[PDB]
């Protein structure tokens, strides 16, 4: 696999979830960055600088569509 | 050029994509004893592979880490499988095996 690099902007990031038929979406904020929360599969989204983590349930078509939307917005090296 | 170098030649950091998913698993054992299970399954399924277990009882194959979460129901073991993007085919599956249960 590639080394990643780039930027989560969390607004965006809700908005390709909807356009890819996530709904209900919620976002809390910390410290300097957020956690994008869903029902599907429990699923915490915690969206830090350099540090993207996805917690879920073992939902295997879920979790490789959240991971496809996120690395759509990171580069690859 | 290397993927690192061509990342320190544009003085951009690494991204961390992590995952961590929830298996859960039936026991009515104590979780020590689930782990070393699952550590035995995985060390004979995976032959290959770099498979551990660490004096905490957590479980490792390559840099995919297997832990307990914390006891919940008696009969339910929840096990924390975290790997970061390197080790993604690693990762799901070991967690599309551990769908399939134990051996008995």
């Amino acid at each position: 696999k590639p080394l990643l690099s780039g930027s989560i902007p969390v607004e965006q990031f809700v908005q390709t979830l909807e356009k890819h038929g996530f709904s209900d979406i919620k976002v809390e904020d910390t410290a300097k960055g957020h956690i994008v929360l869903l029902q599907e599969a429990e699923t915490l989204i915690q969206i830090e600088e350099d540090s993207t983590h996805i917690i879920c349930d073992n939902d295997e078509m879920l979790r490789v569509r959240l991971r496809d939307l996120v690395l759509k917005f990171l580069q690859k090296f | 050029v290397s993927s690192e170098q061509a990342l320190k030649e544009l003085g951009l950091a690494e991204h961390q994509l992590r995952f961590t998913c929830r298996v859960h698993l039936h026991d009515t054992r104590k979780e020590q004893e689930t782990a070393l299970r699952v550590y035995s399954h995985l060390k004979s399924v995976l032959k290959d592979h770099c498979v551990q277990h660490l004096p905490d009882g957590s479980v490792t194959v390559e840099s995919v880490l297997l832990q307990a979460a914390a006891p919940s129901d008696p009969g339910t073991k929840v096990l924390l499988v975290s790997w970061t993007y390197q080790d993604e085919e690693l990762g799901s599956f070991l967690t599309s095996l551990l769908k399939k249960g134990l051996p008995q």
